[PDB]
């Protein structure tokens, strides 16, 4: 019990981090019915990108 | 993603030697409990 509870207290303190999108390629970057909330991203006006 | 993005704490430590001691225990402990048998 002892290990366990330490094993989680530690698991806690190693805290990564995930992200909802890792790509540029995404399926999620097909079409936002995807997933049931609609996501949203724009661009500036008349750029480069 | 050919060669760069590709590459190449657990309960697994804290399990092996106090399972082995245990174990010990309990090899030593059942032949103490057969020494007490032949005590009464
Ligand atoms: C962007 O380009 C259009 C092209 O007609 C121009 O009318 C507009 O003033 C520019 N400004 C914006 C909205 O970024």
């Amino acid at each position: 019990l002892a290990s366990y509870t330490a094993n989680l207290a530690a698991f806690m303190i190693q805290e990564e981090f995930v992200d909802q999108v890792t790509g540029l390629s995404d399926k999620k970057f097909q079409r936002p019915h995807d997933y049931s909330p609609p996501f949203r991203f724009g661009t500036v006006p008349n750029g480069s990108t | 993603k050919t060669w760069v993005r590709y590459q190449e704490t657990l309960t697994f430590e804290n399990m092996a030697g106090v399972f082995m001691l245990v174990a010990g225990g309990i090899v030593a402990g059942i032949f103490l409990i057969f020494i007490e048998i032949a005590y009464k």
